[PDB]
């Protein structure tokens, strides 16, 4: 419920902004070459492309190396002596401020902020429940037992139609949601989107649960990386998971959440079915998918504005009251209705299938 | 904003309000609303049609085996039968007309449905269903902007002329917009009204005026007309309430006594409207298609609501003026926006295809209004 | 030494927000705005530590099983023949030890104060030493009420100042020295201007452009941009594979 | 104008093409078109704007 920006239609049709954002020639190293440190060439090595290693050491590359098979090793008996450093991607992005910065100029280029904050068009898409009871229920349970009789009939039913539209954000969540436990979230022996704690890869070699289920955040961190990456945004701030993972999570870190202790302490108080657990190592808040129908978590993110969600819930009309009877026997009618259209940000909502970036869902082994 | 409702004011003022049903938004899309349905005659009830096919078809073999006090339905109208054997008497071998006839000569009855209290609950009978459905669709509120305002060596001049050209200049920048929503207006309306057709189309061929043909004196055009409103009255059901039409179509050809110059401005005919047609209507002048047709069709309400029409416009407000000093050329922007779109249901059989097109794609819109037809017209040139 | 950002935006989408939400556009594209030229400034900062940072896990770094600045987890010798991801992870805070201890060595002033690291590398060390590294987690617990994402975690092993490269492009670790006086920093940002406001609009659409500009200049140990690739002692950086 | 359905045209005899096209449009073999567009494209592509007529 409190995991997506809300911006209530006051009509269908109707829409929720979103932030969407917008969406090098280093020289050789050769034989013969002293290097200079800092330096940074490129070397294409027989096997496995290339690499941008950087100079600590001065050092003459072989000169007689004009064998590119010698001048690999030479150059890998360097790299072991440390002498040259392999790194990819975080060379070129060094080299790349290093031109930019010394071919700057002011002229007048103001960049844009990285956004392009958009809205989508949304309907206010309906649901409904009813409640299908007798007057002889109602009278025995008000004459007899003091109860609210039709009241409390209308309680639980506005609550059910409550948690049913919950559910069916969570499943459009997990519709839309990337696979996690993939590309970038990867361990190289994995399986490719399913964390198995039977699998000793997954686990990276956890001895017994303790361990295991650590693994298991490891992996939820590494979701909410790859989704502080995509979306531009940060860090995962909630998780969305089964009956199983939860339960392994709340063994972690003691009090993360709840594990029905309000509910058991208060001997049968107050089951409290509509809320988020607690949050995880105080960092994801954590709702259990009553509804689950494997064993799965999903990690995504949420800012402080509602359009920085990434999902949304519009309600426009909400448990709002019918009444009538079927005076064939006068049974009477009674139930309630809700309005609120769901959005989804745009990633260019029945087309957003594997491609939401604030949402990566992992499913789950072993347990 | 009351600056955006100024320049609306002043902008709107000068399109043609009055031919299209107008309706507002203040979302990005607009909510459109409208009326339609299948048909042309008596009830819409349940307990009506039952007995319908209860009684006969009246085919053309049984027509005259009924007798005094029997009932028959044709073409959805339900008739009694007076006296016996009725199309016994009558040589038509066209069953509609045999029937128009029996009518004059009193041998059927225009049966009449309204019925006693013992009827209806005696029976445990129907009621009547709806001879309309309400419509609703979404479409985007659609945008155009001008640059027109030029000011450069311009400002100087407009100094110069500085007693009225503050404003004079946002007034022309209006006017100029106006022409082009109202241009838009008539693209759409010229494109979703359905042709007007007779016999393969108006006589059997677009209705044509031209040297080769009939350069009498317009008055044939005008039957046409009046035969265009007469199947808006017969298909709709209200009335044509406006017309719009070419010079050469009909604000111009149509004066030889079939359309009157605008003699009041005040009664019965709005400001912008270029007078008014014989056989009535506000007679609007396009000027811009090339087509030089004639479009007649229905805008109409139901109170206050003006639900019903062919073209509905809904402008979205918070006509924006804006000014900005690049260079020595301080110039000045229009930017109005509005949705503009036709009942998408009039195109689709039920709500999974209506809910999968845009009433303001006229590409499927196109003839289709159903409020509304147009008249080709061939002219001399 | 300047730099600057325009909101580059719609008429439209300022008119909607208002018109549906009773929202501030411009007031609220401006935070926007503001928030993301601040985050530009504080990448170059990490840009410029990354450049000049030496290599580490090299030289007096080295484990004599290594791979030359590079802190593989799938690596038995890097993470010291740890078992499990717990362990592992310490031995990644380890190595950041180490790279301390050499700047320690070359500057003759102090061990490293401060971590800046990849998002995925802080999770690693946001795991270990039970909760120094922190989420933020007030935040969490109300439902995201900030995420606040401008701030340090914690202070790593009781020793490192540690943040999140938010704008991390590969995977990495950085270490740095920063001492009492501004003077003892091996790195410099002099604030001359800050958070101008511009404004403006683009003519074939007239659509507005508001926007920020800085001035601030900035420096090094000059250790002799061109004395610095690769050779401040100040800063020691390695790249980290197999988390 | 925009064409509806494919080979507008195809059916009509007149070879006078300004008459064709009255033609064409009427039978709505080809629409007359409207440039207004969503907000979207006029910012998003930094597009032109109507010099005055006048």
């Amino acid at each position: 419920f409190d995991i997506c920006g809300v911006q209530p239609m006051n009509s269908p049709t109707g829409q929720v902004f979103a932030l969407r954002a917008v969406y090098k020639k280093f020289p050789a190293l050769a034989a013969s070459t002293q290097t200079t440190v800092g330096d940074i060439y490129t070397h294409f090595f027989q096997e496995t492309g290339t690499v941008y290693l950087q100079a600590s050491v001065q050092v003459t590359i072989d000169a007689g190396a004009t064998d590119a098979a010698k001048l690999d090793a030479e150059i890998k008996k360097q790299m072991e002596a440390g002498a040259l450093v392999e790194i990819a991607e975080g060379m070129a992005t060094s080299i790349a401020e290093l031109q930019e910065g010394f071919n700057g100029s002011t002229d007048n280029p103001w960049n844009e902020m990285g956004f392009r904050i958009d809205k989508q068009v949304i309907e206010a898409k309906s649901r409904q429940l009813k409640a299908a009871y007798s007057i002889e229920l109602a009278q025995d349970l008000r004459a007899v037992h003091g109860m609210d009789a039709d009241a409390e009939l209308s309680g639980i039913l506005a609550t059910e139609i409550m948690l049913e539209i919950n559910r069916e954000v969570v499943d459009w969540i997990n519709y839309s949601a990337q696979v996690g436990k993939s590309g970038m979230t990867l361990t190289p022996g994995s399986k490719a989107g399913v964390f198995d704690f039977q699998d000793p890869i997954d686990i990276r070699g956890a001895r017994w649960a303790g361990e295991s289920f650590k693994a298991l955040l490891f992996q939820i961190d590494k979701e909410a990386v790859e989704i502080a990456r995509q979306t531009g945004r940060g860090e995962g701030n909630f998780i969305i998971a089964s009956r199983n993972v939860v339960n392994v999570l709340a063994s972690v870190d003691t009090g993360i959440s709840y594990a029905a202790q309000g509910l058991a302490t208060g001997f049968s108080t107050d089951t409290t079915k509509s809320v988020f657990a607690g949050v995880l190592g105080g960092k994801y808040r954590v709702y259990i998918d009553q509804y689950a129908k494997q064993d799965y978590f999903t990690v995504g993110y949420k800012g402080p504005n509602e359009m920085d969600a990434g999902i949304y819930y519009a309600p426009y009309v909400a448990l709002t009251p019918l009444r009538g009877s079927d005076p064939k026997n006068f049974q009477p009618v009674m139930g309630f209705k809700t309005r609120y259209g769901i959005g989804i940000n745009p990633f260019a909502i029945l087309n957003s299938l594997g491609k939401n970036a604030y949402f990566r869902r992992v499913y789950v082994k072993g347990i | 904003r009351p600056n955006l409702v100024a320049l609306t004011r002043a902008t709107t003022k000068l399109i043609y309000s009055d031919i299209v049903a107008t309706q507002r938004t203040n979302q990005p899309v607009a909510a459109f609303y409208g009326i339609k349905y299948l048909n042309g005659a008596t009830y819409a009830g349940e307990a009506g049609y039952v007995d319908r096919e209860q009684i006969t078809e009246l085919t053309e073999e049984s027509k005259l085996t009924l007798n005094k006090g029997d009932l028959f339905k044709y073409n959805n109208i339900v008739y009694k039968v007076l006296e016996d054997t009725p199309f016994a008497t009558i040589e038509e071998s066209d069953l509609e007309l045999a029937l128009q006839i029996a009518i004059v000569l009193l041998k059927v009855r225009l049966f009449s449905d309204a019925a006693s209290t013992s009827k209806f609950e005696s029976s445990d009978s129907e009621i009547a269903d709806a001879r309309f459905q309400i419509n609703k669709w979404q479409t985007a509120v659609k945008s155009r902007k001008l640059k027109t305002g030029i000011t450069v060596e311009l400002a100087q001049d407009l100094e110069a002329n500085g007693f009225d050209a503050p404003n004079f200049l946002e007034d022309l920048l209006a006017t100029e917009m106006a022409d082009e929503i109202n241009k838009d207006i008539l693209q759409s309306l010229i494109t979703v009204s359905k042709r007007y057709k007779v016999t393969g189309i108006t006589d059997s061929g677009f209705i044509d005026l031209s040297y080769a043909s009939a350069p009498e004196a317009g008055r044939s055009l005008y039957r046409m007309v009046c035969e265009m409103v007469s199947h808006i009255q017969k298909e709709s059901t209200y009335t044509a309430t406006f017309c719009v039409a070419s010079a050469r179509a009909a604000a111009i050809l149509a004066a030889s006594g079939w359309l009157k110059h605008k003699p009041e401005d005040d009664k019965y005919l709005s400001q912008n409207a270029y007078g008014f047609l014989a056989n009535g209507l506000p007679l609007y002048c396009d000027t811009n298609s090339p087509l030089d047709y004639v479009i007649v069709g229905v805008v109409e309400n139901i109170g206050e609501k003006e639900i019903v029409g062919s073209i509905f416009y809904a402008p979205y407000t918070e006509f924006k003026v804006v000014v900005d000093p690049e260079s020595l050329q301080p110039s000045i922007g229009l930017l109005v926006r509005y949705a503009l779109s036709a009942n998408p249901y009039t195109v689709a059989k039920d709500e999974k295809e209506a809910r999968i097109i845009d009433g303001g794609d006229m590409d499927k819109m196109a003839g289709r209004s159903d409020l509304s037809v147009l008249l080709g017209v061939k002219l001399p040139k």
